[PDB]
RNA sequence: AAAUGGAUGGCGCUGGAGCGUCGGGCCCAUACCCGGCCGUCGCCGGCCUACGCCGCGACGAGUAGGAGGGCCGCUGCGGUGAGCCUUGAAGCCUAGGGCGCGGGCCCGGGUGGAGCCGCCGCAGGUGCAGAUCUUGGUGGUAGUAGCAAAUAUUCAAACG
RNA sequence: AGGCGGCCGCCCCCUCGCCCGUCACGCACCGCACGUUCGUGGGGAACCUGGCGCUAAACCAUUCGUAGACGACCUGCUUC
């Protein structure tokens, strides 16, 4: 009943629009690994845009004003909130369906991740265009947990490597068993109706 | 046993930008994402099923907390497989983003 | 076992709500009765969207079902037994309604006469102990 | 006479009333709302402690510019006071309630204040001499009080 | 905060910190927690807690309290405070603390 | 290059969600077409309250202003209802039922305790949301400001 | 931001739990809806029964002043 969408390789707005449209329908969406979301344009251009956004702030009381977030997950959350009607009760109720998270936590490392090809940088941008990584962009402005994020990502990748090796061994054994039991299993129906 | 209806979500009523029409509702049925695929669901009955605190009589069995609003598919909507519907009574605004089961009672093929 | 009227169609109402006077909710000195707003810059007079509705001739109900009760009869007010026998020929479409100032002693006589004449009464078995 | 929220068991209930008595209606309302739903002994003890400033009466509805006390934490509120005149008036009313219960033959120990209502009274007037030779009203706010006592067990 | 392991015998001078009213209280703090150091099963549980901390925890801090008895003040309530240990290895910092 | 932080409407968009030329679909106005209902006008139809009863067609916005209808409402008078009422009049209240597009009205229930209303005409000191409107009453402010010009009170007892 | 899954040794037992064929039965409700599901769903007040364990802490009052406009905050009480 949930949609676990990977974050790496997807464009910021191209993915956020799809998530904002899918949340208003009722599907609970969880965007994992938000530090890999790419943004079109020059990295210095995106940095200048983010700094111009940071400059905007209430004069009389900055604490009671625009709350600028530094984590890339919170950046993506604010981007989706900018498209959702958050000032109405429908948008307020839909905002809990979206779960933006940095890294791949225990509740989501075992779940298979989905990829939306309509937001992938490979098909969205030309191979000669410049892009900026949201993780580096956030780390350059008031983000401190990039090192531990990368360390935990390395750990979970080294674990998933062994898991995939085990799965590949199981697949090899399955293919060997299929090739071994040739008799007693005709299954001409499977071939005539093509699996 | 097993489900005998298609799944559809209520996105909103038929509306422009600064006005709504509560008599006609829009449905996003799962599996249909094109205009050439919604011709099968034209005329199919639809049911918005919810629960209340006072049990009401049911056609089969003892009274239950279940209450259903009936309607049917009128025509298609757009090119993205969205469909239209008109119920006996207009859908409540709280049903936006919830499920209306599309039956297969009126069968043509 | 109520008295069956003549044939009756499904009465449809153009508007089921009663028209509310403008700004009658903010001030309790303003009665619920409708008054035509004649302001030079009022929203209701020029019919802005989202405002209250103004009653016009368009909301007029059908002449075939006008003044018809949900039971299917048309009420006629009576005071004594003399003004009850006049509804003898119109018992199938018109029905009787006893006045409010009629005493309980003279009300039961009207009820008995209506039951004898087979005339529908909108307020039967009223003010009984 | 006429009472609001008459008791369902008139044989196990006793009523008390005071009319046109000179206290502040607001302080009387606060102390009555604080004392409602309490046994007679506990109510007497609480009023005797309020008179000596041992535990505040929380001002919830009429609390404009009311200084906060430390003893109001028991009521989950921050603003409390010690209205002595209303305390002694409600004590005098509870005495008449106990007397009526004894006359009716009820158990005083099991009596609880299930209902107590206070409302405004006709205001008496005086005049105040202000600047530039102006006269302003100086009005009192007396209140009518009523209470019903019923045995809990 | 991953885990916290307290000592076996905690003096009342330090236990006074966990109470707002020391006179009305019954001094029942850490009565059942001290039984873990006496029970062999509790000792095994504390040892597995230490073993899990050695592997998972990265920043080690030590909780210490002052001795108001030696001071001329009449407070008698010790101030508990955490001090981060900046030793070489996380595995040896736990040994140095234990 | 301009002074509060900030405006392709915002989010955002770069194999386009930008610019130029275009194609096929799709979205909706009180606009158009079909149909129901209400009113006006025109043409009328019948020897069924003729001031009534039908039929067809076309049109309905509107300040200032001009007309027509009201079986909308208030008071009093002349007729009339063999009118209603101490087995309960007027008045007041009501999560009750219901009518009229509307002004308003009918009934049920609870108070109330002595008059009232329908129809046909007549005459008005006849309909209120305002006028720094008149009189009377009541709220927020608010148990707030304020009980501070001229040195100062304390102990014990009695009547209560 | 961890708790379900795998392995091995037994436990009350088990070779119609799977695919094809075969004789015979059952709410065959007489054309109809809200049917079938993670529901031993979440939350709150109690009722009858078994086994294992628990016997407090806050606020008020009082005191302190490292703090106080009032609240608040820093402190003490033991019969040695
Ligand atoms: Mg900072
Ligand atoms: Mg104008
Ligand atoms: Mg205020
Ligand atoms: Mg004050
Ligand atoms: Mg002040
Ligand atoms: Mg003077
Ligand atoms: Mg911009
Ligand atoms: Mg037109
Ligand atoms: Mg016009
Ligand atoms: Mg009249
Ligand atoms: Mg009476
Ligand atoms: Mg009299
Ligand atoms: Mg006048
Ligand atoms: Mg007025
Ligand atoms: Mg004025
Ligand atoms: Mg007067
Ligand atoms: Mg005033
Ligand atoms: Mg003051
Ligand atoms: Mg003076
Ligand atoms: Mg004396």
């Amino acid at each position: 009943q949930v949609l676990v969408l990977d974050g790496r390789g997807h464009l910021l707005g191209r993915l956020a629009a799809i998530v904002a449209k899918q949340v208003l329908l009722g599907r609970k969406v969880v965007v994992v690994r938000c530090e890999g979301i790419n943004i079109s344009g020059n990295f210095y251009r995106n940095k200048l845009k983010y700094l111009a956004f940071l400059r905007k702030r209430m004069n009389t009381n900055p604490s009671r004003g625009p709350y600028h977030f530094r984590a890339p997950s919170r950046i993506f959350w604010r981007t989706v909130r900018g498209m959702l009607p958050h000032k109405t009760k429908r948008g307020q109720a839909a905002l809990e369906r979206l779960k933006v998270l940095d890294g791949i936590p225990p509740p989501y490392d075992k779940k298979k991740r989905m990829v939306v090809p309509a937001a992938l940088k490979v098909v969205r941008l030309k191979p000669t265009r410049k892009f900026a990584y949201l993780g580096r962009l956030a780390h350059e402005v008031g983000w401190k947990y990039q090192a531990v994020t990368a360390t935990l990502e390395e750990k979970r990748k080294e674990k998933a490597k062994m898991h995939y090796r085990k799965k590949k061994q199981i697949l090899r054994l399955r293919k060997q068993a299929e090739k071994n039991v040739e008799k007693k299993i005709c299954k001409f129906t499977e071939v005539l109706k093509t699996n | 046993s097993g489900r005998l209806w298609c799944k559809a979500i209520f996105a909103g009523y038929k509306r422009g930008l600064r006005n709504q029409r509560e008599h006609t509702a829009l449905l996003k049925i799962e599996g249909v994402y094109a205009r050439d695929e919604t011709e099968f669901y034209l005329g199919k009955r639809c049911a918005y099923v919810y629960k209340a605190k006072n049990n009401t009589v049911t056609p089969g069995g003892k009274p239950n907390k279940t209450r259903v609003i009936w309607g049917k598919v009128t025509r298609a909507h757009g090119n993205s497989g969205m469909v239209r519907a008109k119920f006996r009574s207009n859908l409540p605004a709280k049903a936006i983003g919830h499920r209306i089961r599309v039956m297969l009672y009126p069968s043509r093929i | 076992a109520a008295l069956r009227p003549l044939v009756k169609p499904k009465i449809v109402k153009k508007r089921t709500k009663k028209f509310i006077r403008h700004q009658s909710d903010r001030y309790v000195k303003i009665k619920r009765n409708w008054r035509k707003p004649r302001g030079i810059d009022n929203r209701v007079r020029r019919r802005f969207k989202g405002q209250i509705l103004m009653p016009n001739i368009g909301y007029g109900s059908n002449k075939k079902t006008k003044h018809m009760l949900p039971s299917g009869f048309r009420k006629f007010l009576v005071h004594n037994v003399k003004e009850l026998e006049v509804l003898l020929m119109c018992n199938k479409s018109y029905c009787a309604e006893i006045a409010h100032n009629v005493s309980s002693k003279n009300r039961k006589a009207i009820v008995e006469r209506a039951a004898q004449l087979a005339i529908r009464v909108t307020n039967p078995n009223a003010r009984l102990r | 006479v006429r009472y609001s929220l008459d008791p369902e068991n008139p044989t196990k209930s006793c009523k008390s009333r005071g009319s046109n008595l000179r206290v502040h209606f607001k302080n009387t309302r606060e102390t009555a709302q604080a004392i409602k739903g309490m046994h007679i002994r506990k109510a007497t003890k609480y009023l005797k402690d309020v008179t000596l400033k041992k535990q505040c009466v929380p001002f919830r509805r009429y609390n404009g510019g009311v200084g906060r006390c430390a003893q109001a934490k028991q009521w989950g509120w921050t603003q409390g006071r010690w209205p002595k005149k209303s305390a002694e008036f409600l004590l005098h009313m509870l005495k008449n309630a106990e007397s009526n219960a004894e006359l009716k033959g009820l158990d005083v120990d099991s009596l609880v204040i299930e209902h107590i209502q206070v409302n405004k009274a006709p205001k008496m007037r005086r005049r105040t001499y202000r600047a530039h030779g102006r006269i302003n009203p100086y009005m009192s706010s007396p209140c009518h009080i009523e209470m019903i006592l019923t045995e809990k067990e | 905060t991953f885990k916290t392991v307290f000592a076996e015998h905690i003096s009342d001078e330090c236990k006074r910190r966990f109470y707002k009213n020391w006179h009305k209280s019954k001094k029942k703090a850490f009565t059942k927690y001290c039984k873990k150091w006496q029970d062999d099963t509790g000792k095994k549980q504390l040892e597995k807690d230490f073993n899990s901390m050695k592997k998972y925890c990265q920043v080690i801090r030590i909780i210490a309290h002052t001795q108001m008895r030696l001071l001329p003040l009449r407070q008698k309530k010790a101030h508990l405070m955490e001090i981060q240990v900046n030793g070489g290895t996380v595995a040896e910092k736990l040994d140095w603390a234990r």
